[PDB]
């Protein structure tokens, strides 16, 4: 309810792998929901210079 | 990229 | 046309790992000049959802 996943609409907790769409919509998306591998996720967390965007925002 | 891993 | 690296001002050629600052300025940067690893580079260039920004553009 507070942080609805942009795909499954379920709650995005602190102990779950999730990524914010800094590209536009500013919504949180579960890593698993977006179909992102743990390897991609870890690198994205490591790269402060990288900005991620959801399929919806990127298709705009 | 901003992630929950923090 | 020529594309000077945003850091070293040297030419960015096809046989060099280079990344585009899609965040704003749109200058090309040699992967080596940015200090980015090959693994981080591979993920960024392959993933369209993940866009990169140079130090100048990231600091706004
Ligand atoms: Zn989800
Ligand atoms: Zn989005
Ligand atoms: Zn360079
Ligand atoms: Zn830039």
């Amino acid at each position: 309810p507070v942080y609805p996943c942009g795909i499954c609409t379920n709650e995005v907790n602190d102990d779950q792998d999730a990524i914010l769409c800094e590209a536009s919509c500013q919504k949180w998306f579960h890593r698993i929901c977006t179909g992102m591998t743990e390897t991609a996720y870890g690198l994205l967390t490591a790269e402060a210079s990288a900005v991620w965007g959801c399929d919806t925002c990127m298709a705009d | 990229a901003r992630t929950k891993q923090t």
